[PDB]
């Protein structure tokens, strides 16, 4: 953890080795992340500073403390405070964080506890839409939200068809397993190969689920979903692999 | 069926992996943050647009939020005071000074505030 913040890249390190956080720095302020006595500072602007992803665990979320900055009339006040969640696989990461505080409006200097949990980024070499293979691929991985982090994920590609479907398991806060229903196969702007479709209770929608394809030959799939259980809308980072 | 969201002064979280999908059918819903010098309703710099029968809601996504400036010849009694798009505040000089143009409070507008906390 401590390594992430402070050593430079390295070949020999097991990818995905760096990951740009820009999605994670909200209001043009700074983002600054801190684990085991060591501290790293991220400004929104520059794209060239990244986390050192290559320094930990695959397959685990790895959890440093954050805090979003902000700079007012020379004084610079803490916008947000709280964990920030990275999953890691060899091409892809998905980012969750888990916001515990945010800027007391009354009193600028001090903090508010207000709990959410957005999944605000990804990372890695996506897929090109035109480097998908033929036939199908299975992948298998995490799913994770608020206070829940052993979910998993099932998931399966028709890239002939260009459709994708699978499931959420084992979600503490969510009463059903979530149905990931049968999306279309798309390219983005990039054109790069993603996924959108529905979140369900069996066949009751409930939300929306979206993956981009990572790695030369779609190793990877990345991504976030939401479940709306009354007016609380559960965010969930979700993230597999081919086995 | 609502079309991608023009959101002022925000926009959407994964917008690659979200614009090849519109439109959305009414009760879809996607977390969107707000830029620099803005909050969304609930004071916060990120939240959900939903896909209404009416549009997109909230229907104003990002305010203005202005913080109170440090007055040089003035009472810094609101120094570091965040105010939320449309609420105003009395200006406290000291003896001698003044708004401009014989105001006696400022706004906080869409642009910033109106017209700019400052004893001359």
């Amino acid at each position: 953890l401590a390594d992430a913040l402070t050593a430079p890249l390295d070949h020999k390190d097991k990818g995905l080795k760096s990951l740009t956080l820009e999605d994670s720095i909200p209001q043009n302020g700074t983002l600054t992340l801190s684990a085991q006595g060591a501290e790293k500072t991220f400004k929104a602007g520059d794209k060239d500073n990244s986390l050192n992803t290559g320094k930990l665990k695959n397959d685990k979320i790895s959890r440093f403390d954050f805090v979003q900055k902000i700079e007012v009339d020379g004084q610079t006040i803490t916008l947000a405070s709280g964990e920030f969640q990275i999953y890691k696989q060899n091409h892809s990461a998905v980012v969750a964080l888990q916001i515990e505080k945010i800027n007391n409006p009354d009193k600028t200097d001090s903090l508010i506890n207000q709990r959410s949990f957005l999944v605000s980024g990804l990372g890695g070499e996506h897929t090109a839409f035109n480097q998908l293979p033929g036939g199908k691929a299975e992948y298998h991985g995490k799913a994770f939200s608020s206070d829940d982090p052993n979910g998993r994920l099932h998931y399966s590609i028709d890239f002939t068809k260009k459709q994708g479907y699978g499931r959420i398991e084992h979600l503490k806060t969510l009463e059903q397993n979530v149905e990931l229903a049968a999306a279309e196969l798309k390219a983005d702007e990039k054109s790069h190969a993603v996924i959108l479709g529905d979140t369900r209770y069996g066949s009751e929608e409930k939300g929306t689920y979206h993956l981009a394809l990572f790695g030369d030959r779609a190793q990877e799939i990345a991504g976030s979903a939401t479940v709306k259980i009354g007016e609380k809308v559960h965010e969930i980072g979700i993230a597999g692999k081919q086995l | 069926p609502c079309d991608y969201p023009d959101i002022k002064h925000g926009g959407l979280y994964h917008e690659n992996m979200r614009r090849p999908y519109f439109p959305v059918a009414v009760g879809k819903y996607y977390s969107y943050y707000c830029d620099e010098h803005f909050e969304t309703p609930s004071g916060s710099y990120w939240d959900h647009i939903h896909c209404t029968q009416d549009g997109w809601s909230p229907a104003v996504p990002c305010l203005r939020k202005c913080y109170f400036p440090y007055l040089e010849n003035g009472y810094n009694q609101n120094h570091g005071r965040k105010f939320v798009q449309g609420k105003s505040i009395d200006v406290a000089c000291h003896p001698g000074y003044a708004l401009p143009k014989a105001q006696t409070t400022v706004t906080c507008m869409e642009n910033g505030w109106s017209p700019t906390p400052r004893c001359i």
